[PDB]
């Protein structure tokens, strides 16, 4: 399987990858909102 | 008299009750082999609980 | 007459009886509910003289 | 496939057993009284349809 | 049954009375495919009821037609 | 009444007296389909019942 | 070890990994019903259902077909594994259940279920050898043995069929 | 008279009687409100026209 | 959870694409690479069906109707609200059904089984592909596919039948129906024989292969044998779907008149013209 | 928080997550492309004052 | 009369009773809901004299 | 299975639950009756 | 099966329960008749 | 009363109950959402006297 | 309350919970998106005074 | 179940509660009669 | 399976959770009735 | 299965996860209510 | 970041990726090809001001 | 599987492959934009 | 369950809490009567 150390190492990549993806999506929504707001 | 209720609707819900009763019966029969299940948390029966293992007697030639 | 329970297992007969009565009761209720005279959910508050009656002979 | 066995005396203890499984006769294709009458009645039905 | 015939799966009565590996593989294929399985006996009950219910439900549909409902649409 | 009022100065549609930014359209479900209410409504759109047979 | 397999890892749905030789241990597609009754299958009249054909002179080859007895058996690695000595027949539904092969190397006779064998042209012509696609000629030496050589138990039927069933996955495994 | 209670569980007795009294009291009030015109006269006294 | 004999069989191997990467279980279900693609196509296709219901007139289960495009769009992808959504769902369905057959092949390989089940299921996929791909392509518009709706597809079947005035006269349809009806009889017969030897009347020994062979021979006048009845059932059930695929693909691409007047060739055989 | 990766195999949580996001992204794009206001392939060049807005029928 | 719980397994009978009551109550509610007089979700706030009644004999 | 001692204990609860259920149902019927009589 | 002694005991309940059911059905018919006679 | 949990495994009962309540809640909400009076997504902002009422007796 | 995680394996409950919430969220969004009042992709820029309302009682 | 001495003790409270209940109900009826007599 | 001690412990949780759920449902019905009465 | 220590450790994350999710949902509902109230 | 190839055997990921991109590219092209604005096989020679717009 | 050293070697080509693909697509989009803008 | 010792303590608090409840309710009704009398 994996150790806590390997789990903790993977978790760091997973958390940062998730937040990075959410940042890119946040900018995409900013662009979409500027083009054609939905509210 | 009853407008929305009619005999074809009555008959159909009678069939549905029979049919779900039959599916339950068949799933009990499906569990006479291989059950109870093994699991990490212990034995499991699912649902419905299976019918028991069945013993067969063979024609005596003695 | 009690000897008939040697002839038939009462654990079988009790289930068969209850099933027979439950079906028969539902059949009679729904037959009446489908009639005009006895459609009691819609017309149950009508008095007996107000209740429907099926057509009589015209004596032709 | 293509290594068929062929059994000269009767299987069921190509060919077929003449014998009994208790009340049941083995050998001929079973009719009994109900089967014979069924074929007679059914034949007349088929004949009436075809002749019409 | 043809997929396990190499292992004697077509001898279904033996597989019902004395479960072989052919029965076990038959059960596991369907369990692994769709999440539930029958047994070598009870698959014949599923078969029996599906055939029988074809003509039984059909007959009720005919008896209702023109007696209870005159226009099904 | 099939369209909302239009402000003649801006050309904007007015909904409940207040302007909408955009070109307004009336929403409808796929191809304008509408659920059939009941048998009586379906029969109200048909021809009358056929006359009795000539026997 | 007495355990035939261990989990690949600690997660719930993980596969098992065999410890020893899986064809011999009976793991994966090489496994058999280990609880199966160790007695012969019987006919309606109570005789043994599957028997070598010499034990019942009622049975013969259909006169158009080749008798396979004497022919060489060719294993998956294209070696000769042996020759067919005898046929075993099902007396309830008359057919050949097993060929019996005397091994070419060594001395033992082993059973070989039909349906693992095939003819070079599926019977159509040239019926001079038998093909066993599933196992190599060395693996023929370990085919499970019946405790008598005129009779086979339901457990022995399962073990033998399971050995050839495992071959497609394991015959060339390291 | 107390011999009637022998073999019973007292909590079963109090559950049975407790159920019955709640049921009877509710039925009696639902009935009484229809007959006595109360609280309908109360509501009419404080209603806004 | 596992059957009491199951754990022994859960080995690696027999996959087609993914190697060991997806070679695992999730509850009872085997996954594998085509498990992953199955769930992808199943989820996408189902959510687009729910979207088609949402933009349609009602949520009533029976009345939901995702229709194909108008014939004017030919073999193009129409606007999504105009029937392009039906076209996306159709691609998802093909992906799901194909993935399901390949996943079954991995399961059969892992168990040392023959490939009979994947190939039998291929008969159903063939019939679906004929209805939504091959026949629409031969007619030149995807709009010839059937709508996705529990009763609205029965309206399609009705109207396609009457496009040929009297579809009962379709000769391939007559064969396909005969296979379906013969299959159902054969299933009742085989199911009854196995059950009646394994469940004899109370106080009677368990029956034998010989008894079902005797009785079956009284029923049909020949003995089919244990493997033969399963070959027959597979032949009848799959042959029904194959003749179904034929009967619909000849209607329109190859024959365009009423089906009754197809029989004119039989009336004009020269022995009796 | 990282002990979640002791409960579940990261190699197949990550497959399930990537698959989920792929389905969700495609669903949202097809939903928007089905709409009138966000049919961007046909009407993406319209300015926001020209973009469609759906309303109910006037209740006259 | 308690010997019914020896005659039958109470675990099984009690599930059968729960299933029977479940189905029976749902049948009666849906029959009433699709009547005219007792379609309480649409018309429950009508007074007893305002509620629909079936037609009398002519 | 059950002993006959358990069977009598069980029957006491089964009767008391049956009575409670009949009480609730009869209140429900009299509420329904007062709102919209069916006879 | 069961003994003739058990059969007599069961029969006594079964007859009494049957007659009880018929008595309750008699009252239901009395009430139905006085509501809306069918002859 | 607690001896009911000797007759039935509480782990099984809670799954059965949670499944029952989920289905029952969804059924009741969909029934109401299908009605005229309680189509609350379309009409929830109407006052109680403005909300639909089914037809009376004539 | 952590007692509950001895009766049920966390790994199974979290799978159940994720599945239930994913489906429930998708149900509610599609139901709203199918309505007139909350079809926000077409009409989300309307003000609350401009949004559709279902028909009242006459 | 409950023994004779338990039953004897239980009965004393049971009668007392019943009489207390009937006393309260009697006062309620006297008040009701003085407010809106029903015969 | 459970000891009767375990069963009695679970019963306490089970009854409390049931009545807690019924209480929350009571407040939901109070709010629903105050918004749009069904009788 | 778990140790009871691991049950405690897991439960704390579960409470915070449930709470944080309910908070996000509560803000989401109040945004929706402010834009287009449903009662 | 390279360790993703220890989790996922790259020889397989390339084949899945290529497959996914191939299908995605085809779907996008067919969506465009049968739109009004981008049916370039029929109207590709129109200038940007002559190209259709899906005004309601 | 491969070693971490092989993974670092393979990952280098995978970046340049991806970058080259993104570059070609970026040119393809700007050509398409120049011909017929979508916003 | 409770011992007779626990029951004797519990009863005293239950009786006291009930009396506090009834007293506070009595004040509530006296105020309500003085505000809007209902007979
Ligand atoms: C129930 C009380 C009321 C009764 C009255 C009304 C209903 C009457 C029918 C009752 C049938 C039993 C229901 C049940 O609880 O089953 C549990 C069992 C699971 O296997 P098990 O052996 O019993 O248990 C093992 C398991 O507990 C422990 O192992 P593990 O932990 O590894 O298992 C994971 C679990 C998780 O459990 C679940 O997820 C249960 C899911 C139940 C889904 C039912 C959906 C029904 C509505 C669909 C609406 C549609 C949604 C799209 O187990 C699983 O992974 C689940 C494996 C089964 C997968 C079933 C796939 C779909 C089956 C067909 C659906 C119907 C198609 C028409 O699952 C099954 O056996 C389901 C399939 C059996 C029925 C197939 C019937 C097909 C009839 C087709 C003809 C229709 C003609 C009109
Ligand atoms: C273990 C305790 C016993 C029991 C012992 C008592 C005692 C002692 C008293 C009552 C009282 C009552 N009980 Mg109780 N009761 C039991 C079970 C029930 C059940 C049931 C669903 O099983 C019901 C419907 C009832 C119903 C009733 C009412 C008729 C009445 C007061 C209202 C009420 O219900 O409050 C409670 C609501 C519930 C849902 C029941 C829960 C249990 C509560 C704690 C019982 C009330 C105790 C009460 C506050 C004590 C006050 C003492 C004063 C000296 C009067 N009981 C259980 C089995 N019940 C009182 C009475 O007779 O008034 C006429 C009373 O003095
Ligand atoms: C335009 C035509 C109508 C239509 C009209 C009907 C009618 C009318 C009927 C059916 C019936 C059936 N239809 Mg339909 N059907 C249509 C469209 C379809 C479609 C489709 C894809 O569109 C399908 C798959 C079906 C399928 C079916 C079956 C499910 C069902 C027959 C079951 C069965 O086994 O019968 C075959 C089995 C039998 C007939 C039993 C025979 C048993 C006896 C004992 C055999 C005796 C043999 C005898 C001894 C041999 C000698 C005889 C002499 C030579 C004379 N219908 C459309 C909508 N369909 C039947 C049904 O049940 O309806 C509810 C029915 O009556
Ligand atoms: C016209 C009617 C009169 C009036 C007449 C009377 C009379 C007469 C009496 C009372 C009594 C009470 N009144 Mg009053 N009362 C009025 C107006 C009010 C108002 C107000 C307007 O804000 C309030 C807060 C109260 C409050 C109260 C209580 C202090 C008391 C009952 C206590 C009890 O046990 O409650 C128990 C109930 C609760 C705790 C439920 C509260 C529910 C809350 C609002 C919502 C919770 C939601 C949440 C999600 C639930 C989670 C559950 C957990 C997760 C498990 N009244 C008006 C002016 N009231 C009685 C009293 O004094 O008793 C001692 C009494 O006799
Ligand atoms: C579960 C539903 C399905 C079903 C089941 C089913 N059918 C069955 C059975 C079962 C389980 C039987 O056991 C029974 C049977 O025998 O099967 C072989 C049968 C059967 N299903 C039949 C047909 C049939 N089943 C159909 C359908 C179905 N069967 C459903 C799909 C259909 C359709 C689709 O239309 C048909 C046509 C028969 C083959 C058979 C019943 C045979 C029967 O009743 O025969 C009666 C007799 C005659 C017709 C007369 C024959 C006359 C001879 C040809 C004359 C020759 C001369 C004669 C010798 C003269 C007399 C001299 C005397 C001295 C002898
Ligand atoms: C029509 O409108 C409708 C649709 C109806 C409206 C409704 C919509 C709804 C309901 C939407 C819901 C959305 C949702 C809900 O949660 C959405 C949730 C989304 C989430 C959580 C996204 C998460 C993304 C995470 C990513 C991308 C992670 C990437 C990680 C990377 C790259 C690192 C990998 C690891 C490495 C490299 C380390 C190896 C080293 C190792 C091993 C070592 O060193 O050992
Ligand atoms: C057409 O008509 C239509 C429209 C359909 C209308 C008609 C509808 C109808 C007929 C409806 C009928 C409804 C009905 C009928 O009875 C409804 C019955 C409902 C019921 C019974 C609900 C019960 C809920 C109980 C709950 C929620 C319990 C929760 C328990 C909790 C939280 C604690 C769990 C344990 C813990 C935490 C720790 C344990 C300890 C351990 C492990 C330890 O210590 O080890
Ligand atoms: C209708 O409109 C709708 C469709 C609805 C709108 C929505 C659309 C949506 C949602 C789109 C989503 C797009 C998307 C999302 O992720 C798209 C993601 C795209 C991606 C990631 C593309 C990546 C491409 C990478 C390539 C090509 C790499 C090539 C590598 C090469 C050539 C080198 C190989 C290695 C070598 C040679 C070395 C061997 C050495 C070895 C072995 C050694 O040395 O050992
Ligand atoms: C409008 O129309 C219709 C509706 C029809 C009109 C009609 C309505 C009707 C009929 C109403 C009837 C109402 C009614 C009838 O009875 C109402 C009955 C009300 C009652 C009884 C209320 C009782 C309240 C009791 C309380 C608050 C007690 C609290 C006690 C506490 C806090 C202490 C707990 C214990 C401790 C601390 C000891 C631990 C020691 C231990 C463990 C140890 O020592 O070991
Ligand atoms: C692949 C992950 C997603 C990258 C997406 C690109 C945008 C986001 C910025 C990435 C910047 C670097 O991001 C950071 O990388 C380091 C390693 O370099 C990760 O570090 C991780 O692994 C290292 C060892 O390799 C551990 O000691 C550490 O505990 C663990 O968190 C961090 O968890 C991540 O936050
Ligand atoms: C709605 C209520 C009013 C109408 C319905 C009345 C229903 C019938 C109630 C009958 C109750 C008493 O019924 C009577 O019970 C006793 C035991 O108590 C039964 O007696 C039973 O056990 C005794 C020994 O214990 C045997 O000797 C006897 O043969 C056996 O039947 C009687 O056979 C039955 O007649
Ligand atoms: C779609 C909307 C979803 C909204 C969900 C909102 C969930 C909000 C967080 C609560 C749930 C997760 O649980 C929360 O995880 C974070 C992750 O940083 C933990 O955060 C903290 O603890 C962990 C573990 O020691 C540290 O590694 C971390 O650096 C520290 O910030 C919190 O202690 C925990 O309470």
């Amino acid at each position: 399987g994996m150790t806590e150390e390997e789990a903790r190492r993977f978790h760091g990549y997973m958390v940062t990858g998730t937040l990075g993806y959410v940042v890119v999506a946040s900018v995409a929504h900013f662009l979409a909102w500027s083009w054609r707001p939905w509210f | 008299m009853m407008e929305y209720i009619d005999g074809a609707q009555i008959a159909l819900y009678a069939f549905w009750l029979f049919f779900f009763g039959l599916i339950i019966y068949l799933r009990r029969e499906d569990k006479r082999e291989g059950y109870p299940l093994e699991s990490p948390q212990g034995p499991r029966d699912g649902w419905p609980k299976g019918a028991p293992k069945k013993t067969y007697v063979h024609r005596d030639h003695g | 007459m009690h000897r008939i329970w040697l002839m038939y297992d009462p654990r079988r007969v009790m289930v068969a009886l209850v099933g027979f009565l439950a079906v028969l009761a539902l059949v009679i209720h729904f037959v009446l509910l489908s009639s005009q005279r006895y459609s009691w959910i819609e017309n149950g508050t009508l008095g007996a003289d107000q209740a429907p009656v099926g057509a009589s002979a015209p004596a032709a | 496939t293509r290594v068929q066995v062929r059994t000269v005396p009767e299987p069921g203890i190509f060919s077929y057993l003449a014998g009994k499984f208790g009340d049941a006769q083995i050998g001929p294709i079973y009719l009994g009284w109900a089967g014979v009458l069924s074929l007679i009645f059914g034949f007349i039905a088929i004949e009436i349809i075809g002749l019409n | 049954i043809l997929a396990v015939a190499r292992m004697g799966g077509e001898r279904e009565i033996e597989q019902i009375t004395d479960r072989g590996t052919a029965a076990e593989r038959s059960m596991l294929f369907w369990r692994w495919c769709m999440g539930f399985n029958a047994t070598m006996e009870s698959i014949h009950r599923w078969a029996w009821w599906f055939a029988v219910l074809t003509t039984f439900t059909g007959g009720i549909g005919i008896l209702l037609t023109g007696t209870v409902v005159d226009n099904w649409y | 009444p099939t369209a909302w009022p239009v402000d003649p100065t801006t050309g904007q549609t007015l909904i409940n007296g207040r302007p909408v930014v955009g070109r307004v359209f009336i929403m409808r479900k796929t191809d304008g389909t509408v659920k059939y209410p009941n048998v009586a409504d379906v029969v109200a759109h048909e021809a009358l019942a056929p006359l009795p047979p000539v026997v | 070890s007495d355990v035939k397999f261990v989990p690949a890892d600690n997660y719930n749905g993980s596969p098992i990994i065999p410890t020893g030789n899986p064809m011999i241990d009976g793991v994966g597609p090489a496994s058999w019903a280990e609880d199966r009754r160790d007695e012969p299958d019987l006919t309606y009249h109570g005789s043994h259902k599957i028997v070598p054909m010499r034990l019942d002179p009622t049975f013969s080859i259909a006169k158009g077909d080749p008798d396979p007895r004497g022919l060489p058996v060719i294993a998956a690695d294209k070696q000769v594994a042996g020759t067919v000595v005898e046929l075993w027949v099902n007396r309830s539904e008359p057919q050949v259940s097993y060929y019996e092969v005397q091994l070419a190397s060594g001395e033992r006779r082993v059973l070989l279920p039909t349906g693992y064998v095939q003819w070079p042209n599926f019977g159509l012509w040239g019926n001079d050898k038998l093909l066993v696609k599933s196992i190599t000629a060395a693996q023929f030496a370990n085919v499970p043995a019946t405790k008598r050589d005129d009779q086979i138990t339901l457990l022995e039927e399962d073990k033998i069929c399971a050995y050839y069933a495992g071959g497609h996955m394991y015959a060339f495994a390291e | 008279m107390h011999r009637i209670w022998m073999g019973t569980d007292p909590h079963i007795i109090m559950s049975a009687l407790g159920s019955f009294l709640v049921g009877a009291v509710l039925v009696m009030h639902i009935w009484a409100y229809g007959q006595f015109n109360w609280p309908a006269t109360l509501k009419a006294k404080y209603a806004t026209p | 959870a596992m059957l009491s004999f199951e754990k022994k069989y859960r080995v690696r191997g027999g996959t087609l694409i993914g190697g060991d990467l997806f070679d695992f279980w999730f509850g009872p279900f085997y996954v594998g690479f085509f498990g992953v693609t199955t769930i992808f196509f199943v989820t996408l296709g189902t959510l687009l069906c729910v979207w088609g219901a949402a933009m349609g007139p009602t949520w009533n289960l029976w009345q939901i109707n995702i229709a194909p495009p108008d014939l004017k769009y030919g073999l193009g992808l129409a606007p999504l609200r105009e029937g392009g959504l039906w076209q996306i769902i159709t691609l998802c369905a093909l992906g799901a059904f194909g993935s399901w057959a390949l996943r079954q092949a991995e399961i059969a390989r892992k168990l040392g089984m023959g490939m009979h089940i994947p190939w039998a299921y291929g008969g159903a996929i063939l019939a679906y592909t004929t209805l939504v791909v091959i026949r629409p392509f031969l007619l030149g518009a995807w709009g010839h596919g059937f709508p996705y709706g529990i009763f609205s597809h029965l309206d399609w079947v009705s109207n396609v039948g009457y496009q040929y005035l009297h579809f009962h006269y379709n000769p391939a349809h007559m064969i396909a129906v005969t296979f379906f009806f013969t299959n159902c009889l054969a299933l009742a017969m085989h199911g009854s024989l196995i059950l009646s030897v394994t469940n004899p009347p109370k106080g009677t020994p368990t029956g034998t292969s010989e008894q079902e062979n005797v009785f079956f021979r009284d029923l049909l006048g020949y003995s089919i044998g244990a493997i033969g009845i399963h070959r027959l059932g597979l032949f009848l059930a799959v042959g029904a779907a194959v003749w179904s695929a034929i009967c619909i693909v000849i209607s329109g691409p190859f024959w365009t008149q009423g089906w009754p007047e197809w029989w004119n060739w039989w009336l004009n055989l020269p022995i009796w013209k």
